[PDB]
């Protein structure tokens, strides 16, 4: 079924501000987030819900109970912008684009 | 504290979930500790395996089949057994001489499947036709004279086209990577049942509430000193000579939604399978070195064109139907659609097993070609192939050469469980119904038997408050 | 917390029952803790390792009993009073409700103090007995 | 059936004499039961096997003595009365005629009853003493 | 020659002090004497040899204590009088000057008699107690 | 050092043929010769005509 | 083994500001190290290279 | 050594006996083999390299 769905797809944010992205999972399972650096290979950021990936600062965090997960990125620097993907065992979300003003 | 004193207790019934090495207990008895190996005569202990089960009043315990380390213990013990048993035997290194090969010839034999004599191998295409007749120079014992021996090899055992595409010159496939060792004749060994007994100070618990999915609590717990007889059989795409569940068909995965995780299906009624290699193989014996002998198949006499396995149609059909019904319960409101094997190496793209020291490989496309909760709406024959050169386990570096067995060979077996995986990405409305057979590590085979058990160490010392002060006074205390 | 014991249960069959009912089987668990079970190959090393580990487990347990003045008995009354730290435990559930498998969880995190107290009390009693005998 | 003990015989030198005299050599048999004797080769396995079996046998014997309330002594009086089923044995021949090597053949076929009776009586006495201490 | 023991020292930290200020690590010394420490290779033989030798040392010591009636205690008063041949030793320095590491040298060349004396006295006491119980 | 000891009135049944110590000797001897001869030279290269 | 002096395909020397010219003067690693070629058996025991 | 340099022999007058000198401050040594060695791999037998 439609196991993943992200929103908002498009976002505009000035540096130093806090970002917000939401992914809804329609079935029980793990959840995670990715960071596609533009024109580069994406990389893991958060996995197993709230646990951060290796080497990622505490700017990156999130949480859920059941279907709805909120991702928040406090003090988004210029280099941290890009496109973020939600993933669950095989699926990918439609992605959410954040650009720097 | 004028009414309150400690008291030491010993022999108290408490235990914790540690891990330890276990004793190997044999069938009691089929061993001969140096004369010949049947499974572990050099190594394992021939002692009485009587389980002597005990039921417990109100115990509730948590089990987990996936984390059961006894399957790892089985894996290590099996690899050590095979490695130490194959070490003294012959080396095949002198046999890697350049081989010149040609199509085989038949001296007017008959064919089973047609009422006429054999005329040509290309049409009489089984055993003969897939076998190459190879002759090669070999060193005699005295190291200064050589002679033209000959032997027949299965086509998978030889490799052209690295000898250039127009030479008709062949090597043994192993020489590209490693040197093989022949299995000793007297060492030949078969799936004898084996029992595991805990060492002193450890107790092997068992769960009798068979319907549990493989995790979580269990209430019908029991204690056993030595497990029942597990047969160390190894096969792919199908468990055979296994146990059976007292309920109807049982299915166990750590997460069914996690598609990459294998799905083990455990049957309640066995489906009989018969496999046979007709035709009388003649064991040729050719000399190597001073005192080493190599065995190879000479000419095959008798009728030739068969290497088959047979399964009852309706029995297997209804078994697959009940599997489909259970998987439909687990996956609600969608059909079930079995399919051909996904692919991969020959050892997992085909059903694999051994009978009488000969390794069989069988195309299973006839068997899983199903539809909604069963087959689409008499015996099913599986075409098969045979290899002599064997990689020991899946992809481990230990190679082998299996000596041929003379005369027609036939074996029977009881199919008891299936090994399946699921289709991946979606395409939701047309994907969930697909399942396929898949290969499996030996851990997957042994878990279907050792899901039952758990190992715990006794903690025979405990403390509690009682009514005594040593040599001095009594106590006032409470009750329920 | 105590009961008239027996040995005919063979092994760990209770379990489950309360401590005042599970304290009967001390003889059988004491017996089975050590007894049994009993070309070049190495599992002789495995068997010897298992036997030696079992023997050292038994010897450590017996030594700990011996230091506290309890060697030669399964039940053992001692002098160490229940500490000033607890004065709280749920004895109505001790006598007839909790099994040992449950009670073992409620004494964890604190067992380390008990052995020290037992050792100190036993050594004090030993020197006191020598002081008594030295006067005659 | 009993005698003033000795250790100067070195080893099993008696033997032969009646139980009332052969019961003096307890110390030396107890001592010698465990003490002593003490490129790639495997007889280290043999030596370790022998040592481990000897130690295990000694530990089993000591445990059986401990359950019956006899650990710490060679002689040990107990409470179990002479069996209801026996009431017939040849005690005039026990005291001064039969050696231990002969008497051991007569107590066979019945020892397994004694190894249960002793522990039963010991556990009864243990709980009785615990209750007596709890009485105050 | 005696005092109130302790266990927090961990290991052999005294040593050095006189016997009356050194016979107090008995608990910890008894503990550490046996406890711990815990492709084809043979050092399993070495480990098993070390473990078995340590276990046999402990068992021999415990057996020697058991024959003398001292098993179950670290301190143990006995009945054997001071030897007829000695009657001379420097007890003023036994109590508060000599450490154990020094005193152990002065009892050498005479220890072998003491074990026999203890054994004989204990066996005499054993048979005497058995006779006393059999009197009535 | 054997350190023989004589016994007063012992009588025992001996059997030389069933004495398993000869089997123990047989196994020990074969193991000794086999394990001692294992590291030594092989004569296989010398089998020339 | 049939051996001969080594050859350098226009490398450079640390110790001097010039390209390598001859091993005898460029005497370290090169010069103390011989280039050897030898017949060896392949895996099939009937071909050599 | 925590003190300054230490010298050790069972008899310094015994000249043949080795004299071990133990320092108090380490002296750093750097060793290098420049040049990129290229690991050639040649086959021997069935499965040896
Ligand atoms: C799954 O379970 C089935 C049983 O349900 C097993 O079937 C057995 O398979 C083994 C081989 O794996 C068979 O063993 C062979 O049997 C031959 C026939 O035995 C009969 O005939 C002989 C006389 O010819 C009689 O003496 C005998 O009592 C039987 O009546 C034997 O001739 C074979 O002998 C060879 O092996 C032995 C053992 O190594 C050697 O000592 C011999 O010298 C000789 O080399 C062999 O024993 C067995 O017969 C099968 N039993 C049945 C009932 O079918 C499956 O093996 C098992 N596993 C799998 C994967 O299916
Ligand atoms: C497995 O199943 C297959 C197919 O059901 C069996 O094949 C049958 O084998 C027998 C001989 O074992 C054949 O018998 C011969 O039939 C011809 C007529 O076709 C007759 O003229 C001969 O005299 C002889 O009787 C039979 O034809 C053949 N069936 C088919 C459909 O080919 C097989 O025997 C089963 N068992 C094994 C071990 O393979
Ligand atoms: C098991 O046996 C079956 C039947 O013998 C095998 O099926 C055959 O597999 C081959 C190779 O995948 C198929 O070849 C393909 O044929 C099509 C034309 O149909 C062609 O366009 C392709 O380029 C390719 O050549 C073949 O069609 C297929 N036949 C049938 C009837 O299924 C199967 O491969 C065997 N599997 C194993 C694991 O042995
Ligand atoms: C799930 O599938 C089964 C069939 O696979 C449906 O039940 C009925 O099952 C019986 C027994 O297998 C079928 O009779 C048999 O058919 C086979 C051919 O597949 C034939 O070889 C046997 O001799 C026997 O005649 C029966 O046809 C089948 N019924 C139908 C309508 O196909 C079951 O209905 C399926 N589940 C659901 C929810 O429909
Ligand atoms: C060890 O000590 C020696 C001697 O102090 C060091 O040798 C020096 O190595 C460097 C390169 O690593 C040479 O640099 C070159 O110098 C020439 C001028 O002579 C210049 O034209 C080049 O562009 C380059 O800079 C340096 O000449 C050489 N010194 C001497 C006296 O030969 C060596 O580097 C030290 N380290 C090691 C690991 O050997
Ligand atoms: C396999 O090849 C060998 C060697 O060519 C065959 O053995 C020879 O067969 C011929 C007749 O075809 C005889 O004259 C020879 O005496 C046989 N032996 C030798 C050493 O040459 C053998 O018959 C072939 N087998 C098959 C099944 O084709
Ligand atoms: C070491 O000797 C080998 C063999 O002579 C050299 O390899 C050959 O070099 C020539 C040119 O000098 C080439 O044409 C060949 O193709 C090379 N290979 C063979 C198999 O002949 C190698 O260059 C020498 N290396 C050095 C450093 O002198
Ligand atoms: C087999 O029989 C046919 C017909 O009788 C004959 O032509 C042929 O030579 C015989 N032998 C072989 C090897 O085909
Ligand atoms: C597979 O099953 C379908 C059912 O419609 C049948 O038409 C087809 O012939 C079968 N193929 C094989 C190879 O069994
Ligand atoms: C190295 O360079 C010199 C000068 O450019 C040239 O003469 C020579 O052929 C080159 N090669 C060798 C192997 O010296």
């Amino acid at each position: 079924e439609i196991v993943l769905t992200q929103s908002p797809g498009t976002l505009s944010l000035s540096p130093g501000e806090t970002a917000i992205i939401s992914c809804r999972t329609s079935q029980y399972g793990s959840l995670a987030w990715y960071q596609q650096r533009p024109g580069q290979a994406p990389r893991l950021v958060i996995y197993s819900g709230s646990t951060r990936a290796a080497g990622i600062p505490d700017r990156f965090s999130g949480s859920r109970w059941g279907p709805d997960y909120n991702l928040t990125i406090s003090n988004l620097e210029s280099g941290d912008f890009g496109v973020y993907y939600c993933q669950q065992y095989e699926f990918f979300g439609q992605g959410t684009k954040v650009q720097v003003d | 504290a004028e009414n309150l004193w400690v008291t030491v207790y010993y022999g108290v019934p408490v235990w914790k979930e540690a891990k330890t090495t276990l004793f190997c207990a044999s069938d009691a008895r089929a061993y001969e500790k140096e004369v010949h190996n049947v499974w572990a005569t050099h190594a394992c202990v021939p002692t009485d395996p009587s389980p002597q089960e005990l039921f417990l009043e109100n115990v509730t315990e948590n089990f987990n089949m996936w984390k059961n380390d006894m399957v790892d213990q089985m894996h290590e013990d099996i690899i050590s057994l095979w490695d130490q048993s194959l070490k003294p035997c012959v080396k095949l290194t002198p046999l890697c001489v350049t081989l010149i090969c040609s199509n085989a010839t038949v001296n007017n034999r008959t064919a089973y499947d047609t009422r006429s004599n054999v005329n040509v191998t290309s049409i009489n295409n089984t055993i003969m036709g897939e076998m190459k007749n190879c002759s090669f120079n070999t060193t005699t014992e005295i190291r200064d004279k050589e002679k033209k021996e000959y032997a027949l090899f299965y086509k998978p055992d030889i490799v052209p086209l690295n000898e250039t595409s127009n030479t008709s010159e062949y090597r043994l496939i192993n020489c590209n990577t490693s040197a093989c060792t022949q299995a000793c004749p007297k060492v030949t060994f078969e799936p004898i049942p084996i029992h595991y007994c805990a060492p002193a100070g450890y107790a092997i618990l068992k769960c009798n509430n068979e319907t549990f999915n493989g995790t979580g609590p269990c209430s019908n717990v029991s204690t056993v000193q030595c497990t029942h007889g597990i047969r160390p059989v190894v096969s792919t795409q199908l468990l055979l000579n296994g146990s059976l569940a007292e309920k109807e068909i049982v299915i166990r995965s750590e997460n069914l939604t996690n598609n990459a995780k294998i799905i083990i299906v455990h049957l309640n009624t066995s489906v009989e399978i018969v496999c046979t290699r007709p035709g009388n193989n003649t064991r040729k014996s050719v000399r190597i070195g001073p005192g080493q002998t190599f065995y190879a198949t000479g000419d095959i006499i008798g009728d030739i064109r068969q290497a088959h396995c047979n399964i009852s149609e309706k029995q297997w059909n209804e078994t697959l139907q009940k599997v489909g019904k259970e998987l439909q319960k687990h996956f609600p409101n969608k059909t079930i659609k079995y399919e051909r094997s996904a692919g991969g190496d020959m050892e997992i793209a085909t059903h694999s097993f051994n009978c009488g020291g000969e390794f069989f490989y069988c195309n299973t496309s006839k068997l899983f070609n199903g539809t909604y909760n069963g087959t689409d709406i008499s015996t099913i024959t599986l075409q098969c192939r045979i290899k002599q050169i064997i990689n020991m386990w899946q992809g481990v570096g230990r190679c082998m050469y299996a000596p041929p067995i003379a005369g027609n060979i036939t074996c029977k077996s009881n199919i008891t469980g299936l090994l399946l995986t699921r289709d991946g990405g979606t395409n939701s409305n047309k994907t969930e119904e697909t399942f396929r057979p898949a290969g499996g590590d030996m851990r997957d085979n042994w878990r279907s038997e050792l899901y039952k058990y758990k190992v715990v160490k006794i903690e025979p010392l405990g403390v509690a408050p009682t009514r005594c002060k040593r040599r001095v006074v009594g106590r006032r205390r409470r009750r329920r | 917390a105590v009961g008239i014991g027996a040995v005919f249960l063979g092994f760990l069959g209770a379990a489950g029952s309360t401590m005042g009912a599970a304290s009967m089987t001390l003889t059988v668990q004491a017996r089975n803790l050590l007894s049994g079970i009993v070309k070049l190959t190495v599992w002789g090393i495995k068997q010897l390792q298992a036997r030696v580990l079992a023997v050292e487990r038994y010897l450590r347990d017996q030594q700990l009993l011996g230091i506290w003045g309890c060697s030669g008995k399964l039940i053992c009354c001692t002098n160490v009073p229940w500490n000033s730290s607890w004065s709280n435990r749920n004895l109505s559930e001790i006598w007839d409700n909790m099994t040992w498998l449950q009670w073992d969880k409620e004494i964890s995190n604190y067992t380390q103090i008990i052995y020290g107290l037992l050792e100190e009390s036993q050594n004090q009693q030993e020197k006191n007995e020598q002081d008594l005998l030295a006067l005659d």
